[PDB]
C-alpha cells in the first residue's frame, strides 16, 4: 500500500480514489442541500476546460463530502494540502490524457497534455478568522474575509539560477527545486580541476512573481476582545495583481509558519515563527453582494483575458436569465424593488426608491477624453431621530461591494486620502489608500455628516464636483480618481427640526454644499395614528419567529434574484435620453428656477437611472415625471 | 454614535478599521446648575442634546426634596453603617455577589419569545404613549416624543 512518510496518504490509489469520483459524480451534493443538472458536473466542465485551455480547474471541495468513495480524500485534502494537490493535478493530467485517446486526434495534437494543469481547491470549511487557529494547524487548507489594505509591487522570486565561468566561460545552469541554490564550487570547462571563481550572472536566471497582499480580516463572530487583526498573504504566480485594493475577498489557501533574521546581518533567525497566509484560491465575487461595475474595472478585464485566470466578474446561466427579463415585463416592478430592498424597514418608500435608483445611478460619459460625468448620485437624508436612516446605512453598506461606512467626528481630511504610513514590517515609507480612494465605485456611506468638523467637507467639494481627488502633499504628487457615490445621514439642530422655521436653515450646513446633494431627503412624521398602529404591528413582530423568517410576508419578494437583477441591469445597459426628453426635462428646470443648475444635472443622471431600470436603452418622454417627483417628493415634505 | 451598537468607526491616520463594541452604556450626569431649576422645563434643566436622549431607553431622574419622615430613615440607615458593616438585619438577606453572577449567568442563556396577547397589548400601549406624549405638545412635563426606540425600548 506504499505510503508517503508523514502524510497516511497512500501515492496512488488515492488516484483510482480520485478517478472514480471524477469521472462518475453528477449531484450527491443536493443530498446535503436537501433537494425538494441531471448529468455529472465533472467531464462536462472538464471538456470546456480543454476547449478553452484555461487550465486552472478549480474544483469545489465540497463535492467530495459528501460522496463515497473520496470520504476519506476530504480529510486528506485539508489536512495536508500540498501533497495531496500535487496528486490530484497528477491526476487531472492522466484523465485528460485519456480522455484525449478516446476521441483520437485532440486539439493538434498531443502539445496541451504536457501543459500543465492545476487544482485551485475553494469552499474548504467553515474556518474561525485568523486569530483563533493554533499552532495545531500549521500547514492545512483555510478560508478568509475582508477588505484589502494595500498592496506591495511585484517581488521577482527563483525558480532557474544561472551560472557562468571565469574559464573558460561556459554557461551552465543549476535548478532551485528546493529552497536553496547550491552553486558547484568548481567546475565546467575547463574541468581541469580548476579553482576559478564561478561567477553568478543574475540577469539570465529565471523568475516567478511572488507579490505580497496585506489583509484586513474580518472573521465576524468575533469573540472579542478583540480587535480587528491584519494579516500577510504572499500570493503567488498567476493570482499577481488579480486582486484591487479594497474589495471583499473570500479568499482560501495554506496557512503558514516561517522566521526572520533579526540581525540581518548575523545567521541568527528569531525563533517566535512568524505566521502568514499563502492563498491557494480567491473567491472574488459573490451571490449574496452587489457585482461591480464594467467600466471601471476595464483593463482588468482587458488585461487578465491575455494571461487568462479564472472568477473575476459574476457569470449568470440561461434560464434565470430568462427569468430576468420576464420580470421586467410586470408593471409594478419599479415599485416592487423598492419594497424588496429594505424588508425590515417599513413604509418610507421613496427612500428605499431614489436609493433604489442610487444603485442603478446615472450613465458613464468619456467624450473624446475628459468628460467623466460617471453615474454617480449622491443623496442626504436628514428628519426626526429613530427615523432608521442609519438602518439603511447599514443596508446598503451590506449590499454594495466596494463601499466603506464612516461615522462623524471619527474622521479627518488626511484620514480620508493618502495616509503615507511607515510599514513597519520592512521599516519603509508605504502609501495607504484613504476611505475614500477605498470607496471608489459603489458606495461611501456617511453618519452624522452635519457633524463633520469644519477642515473635513472640504475634501468633499473636491469630490462631489470633479469627482477625482487631486493630492498634492508629502511624497507624491498626483490626482488620483475616486469616483464614488455618496448616502449622508444628518441630524437636524432640533433634533425634531419642527414646523416653519426656514427649512433651508434648519438642515444647517452651508446652503451651497446643502444645493450641491442630488436628492435631499426630509423625513417627517405627521403622527398618523393610524400609522403607530400598523408600523407596530410591523415591528412588534418577531416576537415570532424566534429564528427570522417571513419578514415581510405576505409581500412579495426577490432575494437574490434582485442583485443579478441589479448587477444585469448595470452591465448589459446603458440609457440615452434622446429627443422625447428635452423639452419637458427642460421646462422642470426653469419651473424650480422660477435652486440651481446643479438640480438638471440631477434630473437627467437620476432619470436615466430610472431608465436604466425596466431595461430600456433610451429614455421615455415618461419615466422623467416621477424623476422630477423624487426632488418634489421632498417638497410634499417641505410644506409644514 | 455606540447606539447603533456593534460599531465604531476610526477614519483617522493610520487606521481605517471598525472595530466592533458590544458595550452595554450607564451615564450618571448632573442637571444644568445648580440643581434641577423646576422654574425651568425639562430639556431646559437636561442639557443634553434629543438626539442622544431619544436612544437612552430608561432616563432615571432623581431629585432631592427634602422630607423630615424618609431622611430620619436614611440618617439611620448611614450611622447604623458605618456602625456596623452589614446593612440589612431583620429581615433580608443580602446575595453574594458571586452567586448572584452565577444566576445571572444561568439568565442570560434562555433567550424568550413573546405571546401574541402581550404583542397586541404592546402595540395598543404604544399607540396610547404615543399620543399621550405628543398631545402633550408643548413643552413643561416632556420629554417627548416616544419615538420608537421606547417602543422597542419596552
Ligand atoms: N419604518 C420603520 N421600519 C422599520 N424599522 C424602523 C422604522 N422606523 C424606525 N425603525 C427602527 O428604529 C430604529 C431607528 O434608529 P435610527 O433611525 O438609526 O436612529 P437615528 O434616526 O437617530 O439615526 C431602527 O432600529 C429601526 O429598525
Amino acid at each position: 500500500l506504499r505510503i508517503i512518510w508523514g502524510t497516511n496518504v497512500s501515492i496512488q490509489e488515492c488516484t483510482t480514489n480520485f478517478r472514480n469520483f471524477l469521472m462518475s459524480f453528477k449531484y450527491k451534493f443536493r443530498k446535503i442541500l436537501d433537494e425538494r443538472d441531471e448529468e455529472l458536473y465533472y467531464i462536462k466542465q472538464l471538456n470546456e476546460m480543454r476547449e478553452l485551455g484555461t487550465s486552472n480547474l478549480n474544483l469545489d471541495a465540497r463535492n467530495l463530502l459528501a460522496y463515497k468513495q473520496t470520504e476519506d480524500l476530504y480529510h486528506q485534502l485539508l489536512n495536508y494540502p500540498q501533497e495531496v494537490i500535487s496528486i490530484m493535478d497528477q491526476t487531472i493530467k492522466d484523465c485528460m490524457v485519456s480522455l484525449i485517446v478516446d476521441n483520437n486526434l485532440d486539439y493538434d495534437l498531443d502539445e496541451i497534455e504536457t501543459k500543465f494543469y492545476k487544482v485551485r481547491p475553494y469552499n474548504v470549511g467553515s474556518c474561525k478568522g485568523m486569530r483563533e487557529l493554533n499552532p495545531n494547524d500549521i500547514d492545512k487548507l483555510i478560508n478568509l474575509k475582508g477588505l484589502v489594505l494595500r498592496s506591495t509591487p511585484v517581488i521577482p522570486d527563483m525558480k532557474v539560477a544561472f551560472f557562468k565561468c571565469n574559464v573558460c566561460d561556459h554557461t551552465m545552469a543549476v535548478e532551485i527545486d528546493r529552497g536553496v541554490i547550491q552553486e558547484p564550487a568548481r567546475c565546467e570547462r575547463i574541468d581541469c580541476n580548476e579553482p576559478n571563481s564561478m561567477s553568478l550572472i543574475h540577469n539570465r536566471c529565471s523568475f516567478a512573481d511572488k507579490q505580497v497582499i496585506k489583509l484586513q480580516e474580518t472573521p465576524d463572530f468575533v469573540p472579542d476582545g478583540q480587535t480587528p487583526h491584519s494579516i500577510s498573504l504572499c500570493v503567488y504566480d498567476e493570482l499577481v495583481d488579480s486582486c484591487r485594493a479594497g474589495d471583499r475577498i473570500e479568499v482560501t489557501g495554506t496557512f503558514r509558519s516561517i522566521p526572520i533574521r533579526a540581525n540581518s546581518r548575523q545567521r541568527v533567525l528569531k525563533s517566535l515563527y512568524k505566521t502568514y497566509v499563502d492563498v491557494v484560491h480567491v473567491k472574488v465575487s459573490d451571490k449574496r453582494l452587489d457585482v461591480d461595475t464594467s467600466t471601471i474595472e476595464q483593463e482588468l478585464m482587458q488585461n487578465k483575458v491575455d494571461h487568462n485566470e479564472v472568477e473575476e466578474v459574476r457569470q449568470i446561466t440561461d434560464q434565470d436569465l430568462a427569468k430576468i427579463r420576464e420580470v421586467a415585463a410586470r408593471e409594478d416592478l419599479y415599485s416592487l424593488l423598492a419594497r424588496s430592498i429594505a424588508p425590515s424597514i417599513y413604509e418610507l418608500e421613496d427612500v428605499k426608491k431614489g436609493i433604489l435608483l442610487q444603485l442603478f445611478g446615472g450613465t458613464n460619459k468619456t467624450f473624446t477624453k475628459g468628460g467623466r460625468y460617471r453615474g454617480d448620485i449622491n443623496i442626504l437624508l436628514c428628519g426626526d431621530p429613530s427615523t432608521s436612516k442609519s438602518q439603511i446605512l447599514q443596508y446598503v453598506h451590506k449590499i454594495t461591494p466596494r463601499g466603506v461606512y464612516t461615522s462623524g467626528k471619527g474622521s479627518s481630511a488626511v484620514g480620508l486620502t493618502a495616509y503615507i504610513t511607515r510599514d513597519v514590517d520592512t521599516k519603509q515609507l508605504v502609501l495607504e489608500s484613504g476611505a475614500l480612494v477605498l470607496s471608489d465605485g459603489g458606495v461611501c456611506c456617511i453618519d452624522e455628516f452635519d457633524k463633520m468638523s469644519d477642515s473635513t467637507r472640504s475634501v468633499l467639494h473636491e469630490v462631489m464636483e470633479q469627482q477625482t481627488i487631486s493630492i498634492a502633499k508629502a511624497g507624491i504628487i498626483t490626482t488620483l480618481n475616486a469616483r464614488s457615490s455618496i448616502l449622508a445621514s444628518a441630524n437636524p439642530i432640533g433634533s425634531r427640526y419642527n414646523p416653519n422655521l426656514p427649512v433651508t436653515e434648519n438642515i444647517d450646513l452651508p446652503p451651497p454644499l446643502l444645493s450641491r446633494f442630488d436628492l435631499v431627503y426630509l423625513v417627517l412624521d405627521k403622527v398618523d395614528e393610524k400609522n403607530d398602529r400598523e408600523l407596530a404591528k410591523h415591528l412588534t413582530n418577531l416576537y415570532l419567529e424566534d429564528k427570522p423568517e417571513h419578514i415581510s410576508q405576505d409581500d412579495v419578494l426577490p432575494v437574490e434574484f434582485l442583485t443579478m437583477y441589479i448587477s444585469y441591469a448595470k452591465e448589459h445597459i446603458h440609457p440615452i435620453i434622446t429627443e422625447a426628453a428635452k423639452t419637458e426635462l427642460v421646462r422642470a428646470y426653469v419651473g424650480m428656477r422660477k435652486a440651481t443648475t446643479r438640480q438638471l444635472e440631477s434630473m437627467i443622471r437620476l432619470a436615466e437611472a430610472h431608465a436604466k431600470m425596466k431595461l430600456k436603452n433610451v429614455v421615455e418622454l415618461e419615466d422623467v415625471q416621477e424623476a422630477v417627483r423624487l426632488i418634489r417628493s421632498a417638497i410634499k415634505d417641505y410644506a409644514t | 454614535e455606540v447606539m447603533e451598537q456593534q460599531t465604531i468607526s476610526i477614519s483617522k491616520a493610520g487606521i481605517n478599521t471598525t472595530l466592533n463594541a458590544r458595550t452595554s452604556i450607564l451615564a450618571a450626569a448632573n442637571p444644568l446648575y445648580g440643581r434641577y431649576n423646576p422654574r425651568l422645563s425639562p430639556l431646559d434643566n437636561i442639557n443634553l442634546p434629543a438626539a442622544l436622549l431619544s436612544r437612552f431607553d430608561i432616563l432615571f431622574l432623581m431629585l432631592d426634596i427634602p422630607s423630615r419622615d424618609d431622611d430620619e430613615k436614611l440618617a439611620e440607615h448611614v450611622t447604623y453603617v458605618h456602625m456596623h458593616n452589614k446593612q440589612p438585619d431583620l429581615d433580608f438577606t443580602p446575595v453574594e455577589p458571586s452567586k448572584m453572577r452565577e444566576y445571572i449567568a444561568y439568565a442570560k442563556t434562555k433567550r424568550p419569545v413573546m405571546s401574541e396577547a402581550v404583542n397586541d397589548y404592546v402595540v395598543q400601549a404604544y399607540i396610547r404613549l404615543r399620543q399621550d406624549s405628543k398631545r402633550e405638545m408643548d413643552s413643561k412635563f416632556s420629554f417627548g416624543q416616544a419615538t420608537p426606540r421606547t417602543l422597542l425600548g419596552i
